[PDB]
């Protein structure tokens, strides 16, 4: 069971699962139909299956990276950690990545790659931000609500978690989607619906 | 910054100035009011459109274009069309009497009194620019304004600005069918005069796109709009690299450097690769090698002139979509000297490549679907020397019995201009014969 | 010598096509030979 | 009134165990106390195959044990 | 320290060594996901002889897996042992050969040789000490008999010092599976006799005998027949593989088994074979293995020892054993049937041992041997080749890739004087 | 990735490819409007279907063979049938006027005008055909389009693609039933041209399958769609080694290297073993010897001739499904005790085996039961010399009166094409008498 939000905003210590909202876009031509939720994937890795209920394989406990308290209101553009509990008695796991070299390339598209690992560093902190480019500095550092379209950005690559539904990863489960970290910008240089995310409660 | 003006001349200029500029409105976010819709998100500081669309404060994007005509029944379809609020009324120049399939009408008598106002307006659309890449001329060799006034636009433009870029995309006559009869007198006496007053060029014959549309699509009984749309699809890919980023880039100063070996030999062709219908787009999957070989095949050519008879003098490529420079450079290498493809020996490297990420955009009511790769290739050849030789054939034939000529002398015109415009193509036929000679 | 250079670029294009087959087979060799292991499971 | 190719292609167009993987845990085993023994012990066949193992010692390793037991030793020096 | 280079070709070869690298993975105790999960520190001692080390603690073999198409390297990757062979150790052409020697020897099989020659020189020179080369070629087809048997001729060009030993698949007796086999076996023999130094011979109709007469199976497969082909490779190296009493290696047996360069024509065997239900009731001791490995029906090369005479016989042993009562069993069988050797050699047997029997078993053996009734095996092919060449049958498949009839006129002159050696020793 | 660019010609090849290409849709997970239900194929699928189906950005699997005729009037039922969204709009080459049982117009006049748009499509399909070892042809000797267009191609492909394989699933005109009359002219002349250009020829005939579905199947009064699945399964067990896994996968050169010893003899047979009804199969017992020994009894052959008169000379097998390879050894071992089943002295080996895993998938709405073991023994036999001499005997009788000839001089032939296609068949009758001749 996830944690309810009294006020609209998402505190730390809340059990929250991560899902990309549904896209009205048509340029991709290959298209998982709607509301694709991120998931832990073994053969670990990381990939978003189809829309799912909170199943514990999805559920992220919103931790603290700058030494914050268990219940604390979270603002845009501030570091936090998002921790997935292991199936057995494993305490914490970390949404991780690395600056790209030749040999650490993502599966099925040679982009940045996002995976899960035990160890702790600054490559585990993420900060979420406003989608509109003209309003980021107006609303930066403001309490972020429950179920809203916000972008997920790193704090050492400044890239962003991409809903890359062009390609399909057939798994043991058969539900599919590939997730990397890459920032996309339009001909007007605005952030695409390819990169949006929503942290449901 | 990085502005580039369109100057379209004729009612062919206005039938092209609607279909081009309707693609340009939906290639960017523009509505027919002019303003992009509120709830469309743009960061504001980065403007892709600014080559073509000017800006006031309120957000209205008036194009930097002027249209030229001498009879109002073609611009009055623009002035109360769908786009009647987008185009600022000063830019759409109308005469009162048309030059009426002639040269000296629009070159000395009637077009003389309409170079006054257009020169006033191009100094009001080229003061706004910081860096003007070049103008563009979209004119038809057939009618009076497209042949007479167009060359007199050219000569005055040389005095006023010097060495700016002035490209043309010219509607050359088709070899078999035509609008009219008196068209060669207007098609050689402008070509003889627009030689020292032209930077780069292209050609199209109107019957050649008629061939492509039926043999590649099922659009039976086409229309000029179904041809004016593909002219939009080929002008957009000329300027595709100016506004949107890429792995490589092609600017407008850049065709003439790599395709004009000599400053009178500036006559490429034009070709657009993936001509394929919407119910044929889904079935056949396509690759970068697949779109290149079509531009090499003679069926896709926008002229009725096969370069199998001639030598590929130089080339230009404009790729688009999801192309890799790795597989662009593989089919380029797969094409040869020993094939039906054959190059001159004095152009050994022989290419220019430009790669744009932004995929081509589909216009409502057209024919082609959401294609994902494309080519705009502009290859010079020695084969154009047969296109002049057929128009030499049918001009001195009409000049043998000295026909239609009273319609030319008494319109403020001299006499010997026929005797030199046949002389001038005779040396330029020799000039195009020696440009392709093997090394001695 | 024109024959020498043309058939030189013939070797270069044949080598690139050969290596495209080879590399494609190894990367999607991994990708498409996982599922029959799952079916044997 | 329709052709045979269309007719046949239209006809082509118109053309449980008790212990499952969800039951393998709660169906218990080893009950009612049958007598387990070999030969004529009459139990159902128990987990008695010749299991496959490698013999860790060799001839040298067994016969050259310490002939008499002793306290091994200490580090030779500090 | 004395590593063995695993060489293959074809789709017969890769479907043979799919089981050889099962039992090395069984006996050294190797999980099919890279690591080690064994029951002692004896197997990890001499473990780099078949398994190169890397980061992650893992072990990939010296694995060369070749065919002239990706037709069968799809099946080894998705077999049971698939992620311990290397992704860079499948070398392939495009078009499969299909039943001619010439496109295996000259045009399609021969063009792709410059990636086997890379992976040998990258791997085998980087071994601290290789011991030699072991290649199994599909001798009756077009790729293994064509491309691998080319490499048999062209790595014996580079290093002549080492030992060459093959486990070849000679054509079957009564039922025959490809009409070009009295050519692609006739022509390979012309290449073998100057460029091989041990030749084992394997016949499948001689190995469907065992899973009916001996191991009592109604329905045998290839995954049943090929483990008695993994016996003749995983169980002859046992002196390198594990310590013990007496260690005699592969170079130590070619001294004792062949006396000559034109004799290397062996005839294998394997001792501890019986039914499946009667495993508890037959006692596996000294007399039983020696009673077994001398008969006709416990031998893999489809000929009869009665019609000729052996010359040499070798025998790996394993497990803790007595050496007296083994000797009086093999001194007897040199002497009770005194017809079935020649009287101008003193002895014939070689006894090597080990310490550890292969896993599951308890007291094992293996069997190598030259015999001069394998001259009957190479006469049935030369009977067939004479009844085809005179009608000039099937022949235009052979001049179409650059061969002449002088590869054909002397591939019977070689098979005449070979048997014209074994006729005196009779 | 392994491939098969198969060829179909005519009323023959499109009412065969209505039933042959039905099965490749059916044996993979291909639904009849392009896509896949994504249920995972036996083994690896992504290499199993790539002999037939390719992929685009819609998931749309579109085949790679070709259907040719000289009309629309039988291609149009494919175009207006159940499988209309699946095939490609330009993989279906049409004509306007059928060759009308002529070798004259079909090879030259109504052949040459339409051969050229085809050859774009093969060379646009053969670009991505990485593993493809030949071309597989389905034509008809006794017609106009299957014999005139087709042997126009057979003199052309061997010029272009060199030493590649050519094997034929060809519809031989039948020994007793007459569909046309003057079918010796279209059959003997095409076997004057193809005979030096092709390399193997699987031979089937209609009446000898109408025998089989009356006595093996119990169907009274069948049609072509009843007959076209038995040939349409013969094609799909021959192909079946590339596609689904097994002990013995078999390459495309194993066929034509083990069924043909000489250049001028390349005439095998065709036979397919488990031909038994859908309801009676489970009260008879399918064993591997009964499946094997059925094919040497002449009532299962698909050419009405007898091997009792002549001699077998080379053979094949391709088992499938549940096959214990010991039983294959101990079933063939009984054939080697016969003198009623005779070989010539110069093929002492004789055989070949290919083994899959898949039991044969059955079309829903068919005739055969869900069998689990099938073998098809495509095999040479020298008793087509009796069969060939009867399409030969009645030609000599007809030409003596010099009948029907005037419509063959009149479209681009001489009278000398008739004489040499009796001069060639004279030496071939002087050839099979020495191929089967014993050596003492
Ligand atoms: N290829 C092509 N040609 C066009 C198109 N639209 C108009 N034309 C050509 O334009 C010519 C018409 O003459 P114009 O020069 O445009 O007429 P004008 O500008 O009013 O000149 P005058 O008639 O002399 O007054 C004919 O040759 C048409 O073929 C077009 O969309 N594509
Ligand atoms: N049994 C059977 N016979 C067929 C089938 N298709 C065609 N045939 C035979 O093919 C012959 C028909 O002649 P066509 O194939 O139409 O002749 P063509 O080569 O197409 O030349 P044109 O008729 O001039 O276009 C007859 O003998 C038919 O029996 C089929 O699907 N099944
Ligand atoms: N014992 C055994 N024999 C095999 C196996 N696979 C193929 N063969 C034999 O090898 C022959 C096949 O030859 P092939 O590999 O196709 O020839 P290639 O084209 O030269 O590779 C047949 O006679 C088979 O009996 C196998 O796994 N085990
Ligand atoms: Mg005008
Ligand atoms: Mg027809």
């Amino acid at each position: 069971q996830l944690s309810v939000s009294e006020d609209g905003y998402i505190h730390y210590g809340d059990k929250v699962m991560l899902v990309s909202p549904d896209h009205p876009e048509t340029e991709a031509d290959l298209f998982l139909p709607g509301d694709l939720s991120l998931c832990m994937t073994p053969d670990c890795g990381l990939s978003a299956a189809q829309t799912k209920i909170p199943v514990g394989r999805n559920t992220f406990t919103i931790l603290c990276a700058a030494g914050e308290v268990i219940g604390q209101v979270l603002r845009y553009g501030q570091n936090f950690r998002l921790g997935i509990t292991g199936g057995f008695d494993d305490r914490m796991l970390y949404l991780s990545s690395d600056h790209r070299t030749l040999l650490k390339s993502s599966k099925r598209s040679w982009l940045q790659e996002v995976f899960l690992t035990h160890e702790d560093s600054y490559l585990n902190c993420w900060q979420a931000a406003f989608p509109h480019p003209q309003l980021r500095l107006e609303y930066e550092g403001s309490p972020v609500p429950a179920n809203t379209k916000i972008l997920i950005t790193h704090c050492h690559t400044n890239r962003g978690l991409v809903a890359h539904r062009h390609l399909f990863l057939r798994t043991y489960f058969g539900q599919e989607a590939e997730v990397a970290a890459h920032t996309y910008l339009d001909s007007h240089r605005v952030e695409k619906p390819k990169n949006h995310w929503m942290l449901v409660t | 910054m990085r502005e580039c003006i369109s100057v379209h001349v004729g009612q062919a200029g206005v039938q092209i100035g609607n279909a081009c500029w309707e693609l340009y409105c939906l290639e960017h976010g523009i509505q027919p009011d002019g303003q992009m819709p509120s709830d469309k998100t743009i960061g504001g500081g980065d403007d892709s459109f600014n080559t073509f669309f000017s800006e006031t404060g309120a957000g209205k994007h008036v194009p930097r274009a002027v249209f030229v005509d001498l009879e109002p029944t073609v611009i009055d379809e623009v002035r109360t069309g769908t786009y009647r609020q987008l185009f600022h009324p000063e830019q759409l120049i109308t005469g009162k009497e048309d030059a009426a399939n002639n040269y000296a009408r629009g070159h000395y008598t009637i077009g003389k009194e309409l170079i006054d106002l257009v020169l006033d307006r191009i100094r009001k659309l080229a003061d706004q620019c910081t860096g003007l890449q070049g103008f563009l001329i979209f004119h038809s060799f057939g009618g009076g304004t497209g042949s007479g006034f167009t060359s007199l636009l050219m000569e005055r433009l040389s005095v006023d600005y010097g060495k700016k870029s002035k490209l043309e995309f010219s509607i050359y006559p088709a070899p078999q069918v035509s609008t009219a009869v008196v068209e060669p007198y207007n098609s050689i006496l402008t070509t003889h005069t627009t030689l020292e007053h032209s930077d780069c060029a292209f050609m199209v014959d109107n019957e050649a796109i008629y061939d492509i549309c039926r043999r590649n699509l099922d659009i039976e009984r086409p229309t000029y709009t179904n041809l004016n749309r593909l002219i939009g699809q080929i002008v957009s890919s000329i300027t595709a690299s100016l506004r949107f980023d890429g792995a490589l880039n092609v600017d407008l100063t850049e065709f003439q450097t790599n395709l004009v070996p000599y400053p009178r030999i500036h006559f490429p062709l034009a070709t657009y690769a993936p001509v394929i219908s919407a119910e044929k787009a889904y079935h056949e999957q396509l690759s970068v090698a697949e779109i290149t070989n079509a531009c090499f095949e003679p069926a896709n050519q926008m002229v009725k002139c096969d370069p199998r008879h001639g030598k590929y003098m130089a080339c230009c490529l404009l790729y688009r979509g999801d192309v890799v420079p790795k597989d662009v450079n593989a089919a380029i290498a797969t094409i040869k000297t020993k094939r039906t493809i054959q190059f001159v020996d004095w152009c050994p490297t022989g290419f220019k490549v430009g790669i744009n990420y932004q995929p081509p955009t589909v216009v409502p009511g057209g024919d082609l679907a959401k294609v994902q790769r494309a080519v705009c290739m502009l290859s010079n050849t020695t084969a154009i020397a047969e296109a002049w030789a057929r128009l030499d054939h049918k001009f001195d034939l009409m000049y043998a019995k000295r026909a239609f000529v009273h319609w030319y002398v008494g319109e403020g015109m001299e006499e010997g201009e026929f005797s030199e415009a046949r002389e001038d193509m005779a040396a330029l036929e020799k000039d195009y014969e020696e440009v392709g000679m093997d090394s001695v | 010598e024109h024959f020498q250079r043309a058939l030189e670029l013939k070797k270069m294009v044949h080598r690139w096509r050969n290596s495209h087959t080879h590399c494609l087979w190894q990367i999607t060799l991994s990708q498409r030979r996982n599922p029959y292991a799952i079916l044997r499971m | 009134w329709i052709s045979e190719t269309r007719e046949k292609m239209a006809q082509v167009c118109l053309n449980k165990a008790l212990l499952n993987e969800e039951t393998m845990n709660s169906g218990i085993i080893e009950r009612d106390t049958g007598l387990p023994a070999t030969g004529f012990g009459a139990l159902f066949t128990r987990h008695s195959p010749d299991w496959s193992k490698m013999c860790t010692l060799t001839t040298y390793a067994e016969e050259y044990a310490p002939p008499y037991e002793y306290q091994p030793l200490g580090d030779p020096c500090q | 320290m004395r590593e063995i280079v695993h060489l293959q070709a074809g789709q017969c070869g890769n479907q043979i060594g799919a089981k050889f690298w099962e039992v090395i993975s069984d006996e050294h105790g190797i999980d099919p996901t890279g690591t080690y999960h064994g029951d002692s520190d004896l197997q990890l001692e001499r473990i780099n002889v078949y398994y190169n080390e890397a980061t992650g603690g893992k072990y990939v073999p010296r694995a060369v897996l070749v065919d002239l198409e990706p037709g069968t390297m799809d099946s080894v990757r998705s077999g049971p042992f698939g992620q311990i062979f290397r992704p860079d150790n499948f070398v392939f052409g495009q078009s499969g050969a299909g039943n001619n020697w010439a496109k295996g020897h000259y045009t399609e099989g021969a063009e792709l040789v410059d990636s086997v020659l890379d992976v040998v020189r990258k791997e085998a020179e980087s071994c601290d000490c290789l011991q030699g080369f072991q290649l199994t070629h599909s001798l009756g087809g077009g790729t293994g008999s064509g491309m691998g048997t080319l490499l048999i001729s062209k790595i014996r060009e580079e290093y002549p010092d080492r030992i060459m030993n093959t486990f070849s698949v000679v054509p079957s007796p009564k039922v025959s599976d490809t009409v070009v086999e009295p050519y692609n076996a006739t022509l390979s023999v012309h290449q073998l006799v100057e460029n091989t130094d041990e030749t084992y011979c394997i016949d499948n109709e001689a190995l469907y005998d065992i899973c009916f007469r001996t191991l009592k199976l109604t329905t045998p497969t290839y995954g049943d027949l090929n483990h008695l082909v993994s016996a003749t490779m995983s169980g002859v190296t046992t002196c390198l593989r594990f310590p013990g009493q007496l260690n005699a290696d592969l170079r130590k047996l070619a001294v004792n088994m062949v006396p000559f360069p034109r004799l290397h024509f062996f005839m294998p065997g394997f001792a501890p074979l019986t039914s499946r239900g009667s495993q508890q009731y037959r006692a596996l001791t000294v007399p039983e293995l020696t009673q077994q490995m001398f008969d006709a029906k416990n031998m893999m090369a489809a000929c009869d020892p009665r019609h000729g005479r052996y010359l040499t016989v070798a025998a790996v042993f394993r497990g803790r054993m007595s050496m007296k009562e083994v000797d009086e069993q093999m001194l007897n069988v040199q002497n009770k049937n005194s017809s079935y050797f020649v009287e101008w050699i003193p002895n014939n047997v070689k006894t090597a041992v080990c310490d550890i029997p292969p896993r599951g078993l308890k007291m094992s053996a293996t069997f190598i041997g030259n015999s001069t009734a394998i001259q009957e095996l190479f006469k049935r092919i030369s009977e067939q080749f004479t009844a085809m060449f005179r009608r000039k049958a099937f022949l235009h498949w052979y001049t179409g890739e650059g061969m002449d009839e002088m590869e054909f006129t002397e591939a019977e002159s070689n098979m005449n004087d070979l048997v014209s050696e074994y006729q005196q020793y009779q």
